[PDB]
């Protein structure tokens, strides 16, 4: 099922649209 | 610097996406109804591009409830890889087809108002029928890299199955950014920059011919055309009515310049297309600007605080850009009189039966 998650550090992601 | 996983802004953006779906299905469906019901030789030269623009908007509008779920689930796709491939493909198909329909409408006004070549080669209906076939072939081919590269995967070490562009297939080990900047810039160029520049140049030439206003005589009915002039009375062809010397009179009844009326042509089609371009420019400009500034930010080494500003403003930039799909039927309801009359025709006869 769906579950809300805390923020996690990562690399520069390309825009999701 | 520091970059966290993309989170949901709130319930505002997914609610608008549902409203755009609800207004877009019934709205563009009502546009396709009015155009297809009125067949025969009654169809306008612009109608072929209006119907295709309604098709492009309708097909994309159906995929919005899937994207509304994706936004609220803090960017997590639960519809599988096939629907991720099809949903993302129809965004860019709509992006290209709608921009190409607008250039088609603008170029149709250019060939009609300006008239650079004679009516023999012109063939407005044929040129419109050829360009409508080419734009659907172009939009489908230009959106194909989205159909192939999109997959459902776990982008970075974040526990979420998201619908993203996977360059691991085409790009090497380092050239990952090269394919995003390559396909990203060309998407904005062939989908917004090149189309909007054609629309503006078409409008500049249309305005250039309209500027030479014709003047009709209220006494006899003689129409002074700036293109023809009056060479017999010492007026060279091309000279504007205001430039004509005050001693000149009507060549048919002999009345002064004061008895001449400026004619304001009932250009309905131009008014409909101008408002369609203006709204498109206001809806698409922030989305393309923010995305270009995001590209020209990592390359030109822009400040880290500026990248954070672009990231938070982007979900709203895409939102209003997607509203453009359900925006056109409302624009035809307030500016197009033929759409207004056709909708009211099926109101009194259709409901009654
Ligand atoms: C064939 C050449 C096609 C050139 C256009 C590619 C457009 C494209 O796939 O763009 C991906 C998009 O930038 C992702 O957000
Ligand atoms: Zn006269």
């Amino acid at each position: 099922k769906f579950r809300r998650q805390r923020p996690r550090a990562e690399h520069k992601k390309x825009l999701p649209f | 610097c520091e970059y966290t996983d993309w989170k949901s802004s709130g319930a505002l953006i997914p609610a608008i996406y549902m409203l755009v779906f609800l207004l877009g299905t019934t709205g563009n469906g009502l546009v396709l109804w009015t155009v297809f019901r009125s067949s025969r030789e009654k169809r306008r030269s612009a109608d072929i591009f209006i119907a295709s623009l309604a098709v492009a908007d309708l097909t994309f509008v159906v995929t919005l409830p899937l994207w509304a779920t994706y936004t609220y689930r803090d960017y997590d796709w639960p519809f599988g890889t096939f629907f991720c491939k099809l949903s993302s493909y129809l965004i860019f198909v709509n992006m290209y087809a709608s921009a190409f329909c607008l250039t088609g409408l603008s170029f149709d006004r250019y060939l009609a108002i300006v008239r650079p070549v004679a009516n023999a080669r012109l063939r407005l209906r044929v040129s419109g029928a050829v360009a409508t076939a080419v734009l659907w072939v172009l939009a489908a081919l230009l959106a194909m890299p989205v159909m192939v590269l999109r997959t459902t995967g776990d982008l970075e070490n974040t526990n979420k199955v998201q619908c993203y562009m996977d360059y691991s297939m085409v790009a090497t080990v380092s050239s990952e950014w090269a394919w995003e900047v390559g396909l990203g810039v060309s998407s904005t160029t062939v989908g917004f920059v090149v189309p909007f520049t054609i629309m503006l140049t078409c409008y500049f030439f249309i305005a250039q011919t309209i500027a030479m206003k014709k003047y009709t005589c209220t006494v006899c009915g003689y129409i002074y055309n700036p293109e023809d002039g009056d060479p017999d009375n010492g007026v060279n062809p091309g000279t504007d009515f205001k430039d004509i010397p005050d001693d000149w009179v009507c060549p048919l009844c002999g009345v002064g310049k004061d008895q001449f009326e400026e004619v304001e042509e009932r250009r309905r089609l131009l008014s409909i297309i101008v408002v369609l371009v203006v709204t498109f420019a206001l809806c698409k400009m922030p989305y393309h600007l923010v995305k270009t500034l995001y590209m020209l930010g990592s390359l030109l080494h822009w400040p880290c605080d500026f990248d954070l500003f672009l990231m938070n403003i982007f979900p709203y930039c895409t939102c209003i850009s997607y509203v453009n799909s359900c925006l056109n039927p409302f624009l035809y309801a307030f500016f197009d009189p033929r759409f207004r009359q056709a909708c009211t025709s099926m109101l009194l006869m259709g409901q009654s039966r």
